[PDB]
């Protein structure tokens, strides 16, 4: 369809629509179930914080949207649950799409959860599509007045939103170098297939990551260099240090493709070394073996004349060259390191 | 590229009356509708939308929660089920089709909010 | 929650000929959402102006519309005495949607 | 050999016009004069009629589809004063994607990729554009273009190239195959994935085949691709006047864009060489199994037949009488050193 | 402020006021006892060891008018080394590192340096540090250090830190040498698991070096009016330590990518070399017992091959094929 | 060692002049003036009687090989105004693609390569150009000219560079240059493609060498053409007061023609820089082939054997001797080992 | 021995001590030279030297033996450089630098030296320094690549005679260039005898010669870059101590070392791509030395388990003697060992 307006996620579980109306020296909140009681806050002096948690009821997202003043493709894009980090800036509010990633450590999955921020400079509003997320510091720091945020306007305001998802980017890669570790020491050690399988989701999952961060340095070099004017001068530094985490963050995901590169080189010659062992093991068993045959086999020889039968006990000294051959082999592969 | 309104005449208060604007050149389904109305001799004020893709209705404040509207694609039709009636209701309604221009990619996207290309005929309703 | 539009003059006369101007404006900035319509009588109004700057197909250049912030202005060239009619200011920004009081011109 | 190669103009001036490529069987020249409130569009064949657009101040969309037909577009760069050498380069398919700033026209060249399924083979289609700030002179080899949406929002007024000038035109062709390129990705992207899912699930000897097929498919597309980074950020850094600078920021989505389609591609090799290395592993690893079930029914039967083999002699007065009545003496310290080494085996993760 | 390292036991402020004829160090725990050496003519560097309690860091950083995101960034363990200009301080965020002979790894402790006109501001986050030359040339009167001005200290410091990455560096070139003898000489299974960490060690200290160059080169190249001219020379100095260091290091890591590497090839080498080993012993065995078994062959009275010398000279025969089967592998020689 | 060392100007003062190649054989001087109207050779093997031609008010072209003969070069580089830096790399053969700009003369040296089928190498050579405002000096080591083709335009008034000055006469030779890296280019290409379809398939176990001596040639055009990119980059990025402006485009283009180049050489490592590790993987595949083989035939024939000698040993008593059978107690049970052997290795479907 | 971390471990940088494992011998050089006559010196006494410089007339004062501290110090302190450079002076690990000053130039520069035996590079440290008519050296052993440079000064050949001191920095630098080069023509020797022994038996050490190649192509790729970095600072910003005349003698040593950094690259690259035509190379070993086990241990198997077949020892038997024994078995035998030999030896396995 042409510029419609659907939900194209997956989640559709249910919805909150909270709201944090924060000030200089008061506060409250309202969260609720219902779309309207909450729209009021659009035009209050003291700026606002909307959570539309839970965006596949599009009766909510298009009333709030609308009533806004959000132009309806800008709702598209936040119904839209595909789209890279953006950011877009219109003549009285600032559009940003982020990807926030939970990890399942059991099953080594990662999935990605889209948040839509938009700033009016009288509030700012987030769009979320599942219940629960990644805001407790900002939220501790808003309702038990712990920071700075109070008496500094909505623009401080989305950059501790923005400053939430890059902590939570670090905790993500913190929780990945986890992951190459237990890799790193589960092969070297216990070689096998499935280890493949598991390093080659490790990379894809990386790729995933770095393809939903390298948006974010363009999106933060845009947030501060282009000072917007819904954005006061006076927080560009913050969004200057937040593009600084963002470019350290791209480096430590561009190292860690590195090493998982290098880990599946590291597996292979883990497994030659593996097979390496079994060819000692034959060599040895046949090299002791097959040489110390004949005067087992040797002997057999239906045949007369010989001393086959005249002997100091044949069968004994027999057994005395088993054992002085065999010997010899087993000195032959240990005094230079044949296993 | 034409809307063309039926159903117009008189009706006691507190009533019911269905006002149907159909469609022709243009599919609702993927596209918005809105009823306006004109009081006899006073200006023009905004009635209900329809954003028939997703079953959306909106209603103006002065007349929310009271008024029905709703699409039809299969006669591509803009329906409005009109119900407590009021002695201020009377007034010609107009059926228009919104639309927008716009283009998506650039760092400072140049989007146009709604307007109203294609108007119907109109509708007088007396109370 | 109602965002007050006003548009002035109620009413104005201009002959043929003449540059009329019609101000309108919003208690709170609406971007460019403004439209400039037109109604006759026994029409069923039209779209002279969307977003206050375009200029609908169909409609001649005679018409302009240009933007000071809050502040909305159309400009007509040189009116014709077929082109009498009320001049209504809608704004699109937000959803409620509203329009001017009305701007009735005649022959003068 | 195969007309793939560049065996093209040798020694010849270079302002000879000989078609390198081989598609010289369609010509036609689409035209459309679209304006602020006009729109004239037409297919015509005729070299002439077209011309009088050349002067109009109207921005103009002049689409040749085949240029194996030298006349026309010798013809065409004459009347526009178009330089030999941009001709040649019009003329030339295997020559890089680029952008040439004139004094009078801007110059660029594309390469339309397409791809078919099973058989992986990608087919170029140079594509040229020439802006004369009045005109956007566009030289095809063929129909069968991705111009489709951008012929469609010149056709309905949709959109903002309607009411644009030709610079925003040729934006809108320049994404157009940024666009194609995105659909291409996706193919390839769709590529990778099967080729994955085999290596992972069912490697086989043709799938050395296939993925170094696909690894030369991927650097043929860098190849072509790589210059499009050049390209857009000429078309961004230091602009002539010949191009507007309200459209300025439409080519730095484009040229961000193109770096989209790079890190994809830089992605997708990566991905490549490493469905390489993981059906080396996985050899290595069939190696290991085999080795280690030859080696253990190696080590606990091979010195079994030597047991069997010492035991049995052709000697006398040996202590290996019947005095267990029946045989097996023998048999027993069989199972039990078998039964021992198993064990030693499984220990040893072995089996 | 929250501290985000993982080191929480330690706490010491060590105040070191030095001048051309005046010194005094002043170690002591009660913050509120620094403060008042926010300014003087005579150059202060004061330490604050053990950033973990945040009251000390965020009294200092009110008591100096620091921005907050200099302080959030001192408290950011994992943060990558960095510098910024402002107009009354200059803040250079640095890292310490440490290669432990037991259990070989590389740990990252990070330090910051603020420098305000007359004072340097210094925070750690372990106890003790490798700055100990820095405190004995301001003990006893040598070099340049009394004479000029904080300036010359903060150069002082960073260059005592650019020595600790020599002494790092070495020590990394020591392990490159044991592991490339060990690889080359006695290819194990532990060897490829240092020579994996060793190369994590690596790619991390390289990614560390590189914000350190830049850091350098901004720090001299710029010329900020917090640090005078005459000092930039020395700065320049240090400068093209770094650069040593990040050449060595990319060295380094480009001979590590030979070893993973190697190693791959002397066991390519090693499994191939039994296989010659094993190939000649049961080519040279193997069908000769089975022509024993020829001659093994029953067949109750058989008229076989029974002659004056059933097994003798028979073995002759052995010991032809077995000696011109020795001369096949001399042939190509592999054995 | 020879006619390859660096070396052999060790500790020689610039301005002596000493041929370091081993192409010392030829020495001819051809000379082609040309105008609008009438064109002049004086083709000689006499070095004076090109000086003349310093003053002539047509361009003039001065093809010297044969360089190995200092003291022609030396007489030519006093009379036209050389610095003696510029004679020695004039002289010195393994001298890098290098462009310098001069007073009143630019300096070009740049290599041309002849490929062999025979044998795969690489011969070099040479060749040295400087503009003196109205000459073209070529200094060139033996009679292997690629340029044909320029001195047949020049000869039959065919193309352009009649009615030019001696910028465009550079501009051809250059192009000439190109033209040859372009048929090498394409001779490699077949080398690739000929070496993939013998290596990815059908190896024959010493592919190894030609791949290797493929990648030397590889390396060898990389070390030569990255120079020719800078060259061509410093030829037209900063106009020089010889070269005309109307001729700097030509030069853009051919450019592009360098840029192409070195972006193939590129792609043809990355296919060499696949081509010996996929060789790996074939010789690896064709082990397991052998490792299955030998694992199957022991694994049914080996075991087997032990209860052959189990039963073939000279025990005193009788078990079973008896019952006058083709002993299927100890026979059906080696067919009953066999096929479950074989069953089993079908499960895994090694044989 | 050495190997960084030196006594500048701690110290302030205006100490100078020395750091290299070679301490033999002191020996001044010093040589001025003009248009008009040449004069020279050897006396270990810098007294001798120190009013050269103040002699308007190019002089080539030459300081071996940096270990002698007190030296260099002297020199230092005469000739006005700060310490800090002489520190730099003393150190032998340092990268090569180019530092251009008030009145004087300040070039570190690294002689390296190749021997047949266990293949490894000798770094010899030289340092320049340029002055208003002067040029004062700094190396370690005694009698270096600067030979001909004395031949071409002692004898007048070339322009060196009627050149300032400037030229002779440039003569010295293209002389160590020339080093470079037969450094790099041995490095061509190594590498051509390394390729030769990879293509035909690998003998199980020549992957040590390899990765012994590698780290010193590295290393000394580690210095050959700074080296350029040098030959490019030394004209593309133009110093006042250097005339516009001797610009482009600069520009060809940069050219040289533009050349010889690219080989060294190439180098690299061939080297690296060597390795991996070893390993294929014993791997096509392994591969062919397992072909021949395997035919060796297949045309015996099915026939050896027969062997063992029919010398059982029961009661019955088949006894046979049908055709005397030998050929009832014999027949099948063979002609099951014909059949295999046509099999492997046919089907491309040896
Ligand atoms: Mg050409
Ligand atoms: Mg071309
Ligand atoms: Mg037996
Ligand atoms: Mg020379
Ligand atoms: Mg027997
Ligand atoms: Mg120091």
């Amino acid at each position: 369809p042409p510029g419609t307006l659907v939900y194209t996620g997956k989640y559709r579980e249910d919805f909150e629509i909270e709201v944090m109306n924060y000030s200089i020296e008061e506060f409250r909140e309202f969260k609720t179930t219902d779309v309207e009681s909450v729209l009021p806050f659009r035009d209050s002096s003291t700026p606002t914080w909307i959570n539309i948690t839970g965006i596949h009821r599009t009766d909510v997202v298009q009333r709030v949207g609308e009533f806004f003043g959000i132009h309806p493709l800008v709702l598209e894009d936040i119904l839209n649950v595909h789209q890279r980090p953006k950011v877009e800036f219109f003549e009285n509010y600032v559009f940003i799409v982020l990807k926030m990633f939970t990890y399942d450590k059991n099953l080594h999955e990662l999935e990605s959860e889209q948040v839509s921020l938009i700033l009016t400079k009288n509030c700012v509003l987030m769009f979320q599509e599942k219940i629960g997320d990644v805001f407790d510091p900002v939220r501790e720091r808003i309702r038990y007045n712990r920071g700075i945020i109070r008496k500094k306007r909505a623009d401080y305001l989305l950059y501790s939103l923005i400053d939430a998802l890059v902590d939570d980017y670090f905790v993500l890669l913190e929780k990945i170098d986890d992951e190459i570790d237990v890799l790193e020491e589960e092969v070297l050690e216990r070689p096998e297939k499935e280890t493949v399988q598991r390093t080659h989701q490790l990379k894809r999952n990386l790729v995933e990551l770095r393809k939903t961060i390298w948006p974010l340095r363009e999106v933060l070099s845009s947030l501060y260099r282009d000072v917007p004017p819904l954005i006061e001068k006076e927080t560009v530094p913050y969004f200057r240090d937040v593009y600084d985490h963002t470019i350290q963050i791209a480096d430590t995901v561009e190292t860690f493709r590195d090493i998982v590169s290098g880990l599946l080189d590291v597996y292979l010659s883990s497994v030659s070394n593996k097979t390496n062992e079994v060819m000692k093991v034959l060599t040895i068993i046949a090299t002791i073996f097959m040489p110390l045959t004949f005067i087992a086999g040797i002997y057999g020889m239906n045949f007369e004349y010989m001393p086959e039968l005249r002997w100091k006990w044949g069968y004994p000294v027999v057994l005395a060259v088993m054992g002085v051959i065999a010997v010899i082999m087993v000195v032959y592969f240990k005094k230079k390191k044949w296993l | 590229v034409q809307l063309v309104e039926s159903g117009g005449g008189l009706v006691q208060p507190g009533g019911s009356l269905r006002l149907s604007c159909a469609a022709s050149g243009f599919n609702i389904y993927y596209s918005s509708i809105h009823w306006v109305r004109q009081a006899p001799g006073k200006g023009l004020e905004w009635v209900a939308s329809i954003y028939s893709y997703s079953g959306y209705t909106s209603y103006a404040d002065s007349v929310k929660g009271r008024f029905t509207i709703s699409a039809d694609t299969s006669k591509n039709t803009a329906y409005l089920q009109m119900n407590s009636l009021r002695a201020e209701d009377t007034a010609v309604y107009y059926c228009a089709r919104s639309f927008y221009v716009f283009k998506r990619g650039t760092k400072y996207p140049y989007y146009n909010y709604p307007a109203m290309d294609y108007w119907g005929q109109g509708t007088l309703v007396t109370v | 929650s109602d965002i007050q539009m006003t548009q002035s003059p109620s009413s104005l006369s201009a002959s043929v000929g003449d540059r009329v101007t019609i101000t309108c404006r919003a208690s709170q900035s609406v971007s460019s959402a403004v439209a400039w319509y037109q109604q006759k009588p026994g029409k069923a109004p039209k779209l002279l102006i969307y977003s206050a700057s375009s200029l609908y197909s169909g409609v001649p250049s005679r018409f302009s519309g240009s933007r000071s912030g809050t502040d909305f202005t159309l400009t007509i060239s040189s009116l014709q005495p077929e082109d009498f009619a009320t001049y209504y200011c809608q704004q699109s920004y937000y959803k409620p949607i509203t329009f001017g009081q009305g701007t009735k011109v005649e022959i003068k």
